[PDB]
């Protein structure tokens, strides 16, 4: 359990979490996740590009 | 020995892994006559375990990115609103070997 996660500073920066939903959506999940792999994201499913 | 090394900048956290939770952290090799001498002296802290370890080798990926690349050189290329490849319908989806 976080001292403070970094969703919640994104409405002070000037961007609604909302708004990473509509990303998401748009990206269409097949896309989306490449991508997610690709930045590294996770760490437990990674190859090299 | 062990702790001087540096860890390395890829290191899956599920791979490699005992029964138990614990990680593998690295790999001591010997010849035959070391590792009996390690054996029967450090017996105590020695133990057999089962590891769970990669079934297959790691796969070719093509990076997303060279994509934008691609398109970028038939922008400069294709005739005028002759290329189409780069709008669709429906979910985007790039070309992959998944």
């Amino acid at each position: 359990m976080e001292n403070w996660s970094a969703l919640e500073l994104l409405p002070k920066v000037g961007i609604p979490t909302d708004f990473l939903t509509h990303v998401k959506t748009s990206a269409g999940e097949e896309m989306f996740e490449a991508l997610r792999i690709y930045y590294g994201d996770d760490p437990e499913r990674y190859n090299i590009h | 020995l062990a702790e001087a090394a540096t860890d390395s900048i890829l290191d899956n956290p599920t791979t490699y892994t005992t029964s138990s939770g614990a990680k593998i952290s690295g790999v001591m090799v010997s010849t035959a006559n070391v590792m009996q001498i390690i054996m029967s002296l450090l017996s105590s802290h020695i133990t057999k375990e089962t590891v769970s370890a990669p079934a297959t080798y790691g796969n070719f990926v093509l990076s997303p990115e060279n994509a934008v690349t691609a398109i970028s050189y038939h922008s400069i290329l294709a005739d005028f609103n002759s290329y189409k490849a780069h709008l669709t319908s429906g979910q985007p989806h790039l070309p992959n070997d998944s």
